[PDB]
């Protein structure tokens, strides 16, 4: 089918900035070319059609250009209401085909992280399992490395994080890893460590505990 | 005013189908096309099909080979996609949605989890704070379907939490946790509570969670 590559995947911006989003079609689509806005839990919200005729109502800061291949959204003074995933989509042929998403969020001066570590309770060992938390809490940027160490030797493929959508008061994330092994490996090793990576750490921060203590 | 309104979330086993509804007003229903797309991480946004109500005529995306089917009934003005041989990869928010030039009316969006696993209630373990502020929180673990709520000390406390995203565990179970910073001097006087709730399996937990 119709690929349609945005560029860039997501992108920091201040309100009163403007903002441009492209989009490229593997094959020609003419003019056939639509906008969307989506917030996260919400249907996608139509903003251009025809690629550079604002439907109904959007405000004219929003304009769309381009023919055949190449498609661009400019938003030319970003405002509260516009951070946002933006996607396009063609209709020129069939299957009709959207972009992947270029997510517009809040930027804001670099703040480190807090981090926390939770050992597993006495109840969830009780049941056979062990899962580890480590929690960073009300960082920006968005980008964090987060190493789990088991008697200090890196961990790979059985931890997952989770993260918050950018905070609605002081515009950072939180984060979530989580190391989940069975109770039988858990028991097997002494330190837990959990190595935190970010911009606003001079160093990587770790937070750790021996088993049982 | 337009609207379309969609059928409730589903949970199907693979090989089953799911029909989902689309209850469009606020427009002549016969005149424009109605589209289904679905969204899920990882294929993204797909377009499924359309229906023109006003003849009953219909277009599927090839990829679905054959397994959806759209109908109308002109005279509730609602729409229904059918989609069987349901496998785990069709697992995503469905949308119906008028077409003009682009889409630019959408339903709320209708869930549909396709897995092998069975309706299963959370395990709620604490996250006791350890040692000016402390962080504490709940693991709630290992719960099918989606979704569960969370809320601390009945909803009364609800500054600096943060309720992470559930993550698909490879057992087909969900889990996440939910946490919260507060001043590590009130750890000795202020009880802290997460309730959750998962309506699926009937459950209400309350657990307190206590430093140690
Ligand atoms: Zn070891
Ligand atoms: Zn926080």
């Amino acid at each position: 089918d119709i690929q349609m590559t945005q560029s860039p995947s997501s992108l920091s911006a201040s309100v009163g900035d403007r903002v441009t989003i492209t989009c490229k079609a593997s094959q020609n689509v003419g003019i056939n070319v639509a906008w969307y806005q989506q917030k996260p839990g919400k249907a996608p919200k139509l903003l251009i059609s025809s690629a550079s005729y604002r439907y109904s109502g959007v405000p004219s800061r929003f304009s769309g250009s381009g023919s055949g291949t190449d498609f661009t959204l400019t938003i030319s003074s970003l405002q509260p209401e516009d951070f946002a995933t933006y996607f396009c989509q063609q209709y020129d042929t069939y299957p009709f085909t959207f972009g992947q998403g270029t997510k517009v969020e809040i930027k804001r001066t670099v703040a480190a992280p807090s981090v926390f570590i939770f050992p597993p309770s006495d109840e969830q060992l009780k049941s056979g399992t062990a899962s580890v938390v480590c929690l960073l809490n009300n960082f920006y940027p968005r980008e964090a490395k987060v190493q789990w160490k088991v008697d200090n030797a890196l961990q790979s493929g059985n931890s997952q994080e989770s993260v918050t959508e950018q905070d609605s008061k002081d515009s950072t994330y939180s984060l979530s890893s989580t190391l989940t092994l069975s109770k039988a490996d858990y028991e097997k090793h002494k330190v837990y460590a959990c190595e935190v990576t970010h911009q606003g750490l001079s160093s990587p921060v770790t937070k750790s505990f021996n088993r049982g203590e | 005013q337009v609207q379309l309104v969609q059928s409730g979330a589903e949970v199907k086993k693979p090989g089953e189908s799911v029909k989902v509804s689309c209850k469009a007003s606020g427009y002549t229903f016969t005149t424009y096309y109605l589209h289904w797309v679905r969204q899920a991480p990882g294929q993204g946004l797909e377009w499924m099909g359309w229906i023109y109500p006003g003849n009953g005529h219909a277009q599927y995306n090839e990829k679905f080979k054959g397994r959806v089917t759209i109908t109308a009934d002109k005279s509730t003005s609602t729409a229904y996609m059918e989609l069987s041989s349901l496998r785990s990869e069709d697992t995503a928010v469905y949308y119906c949605a008028r077409s003009w030039e682009g889409f630019d009316y959408w339903g709320q969006g209708t869930t549909v989890t396709v897995s092998s696993a069975s309706t299963k209630g959370p395990s709620v373990f604490p996250l006791a704070p350890s040692s000016g502020t402390a962080a504490l929180g709940c693991l709630v673990k290992d719960y099918f379907p989606e979704p569960v709520t969370v809320s601390w000390n009945s909803g009364a406390l609800t500054s600096g939490v943060h309720t992470f995203p559930a993550v698909l565990q490879s057992s087909g179970l969900y889990s996440l946790s939910s946490v919260v910073t507060v001043p590590s001097s009130s750890l000795g006087t202020q009880t802290y509570i997460c309730n959750v709730n998962h309506k699926p399996s009937n459950t209400k937990v309350d657990k307190k969670v206590e430093p140690k």
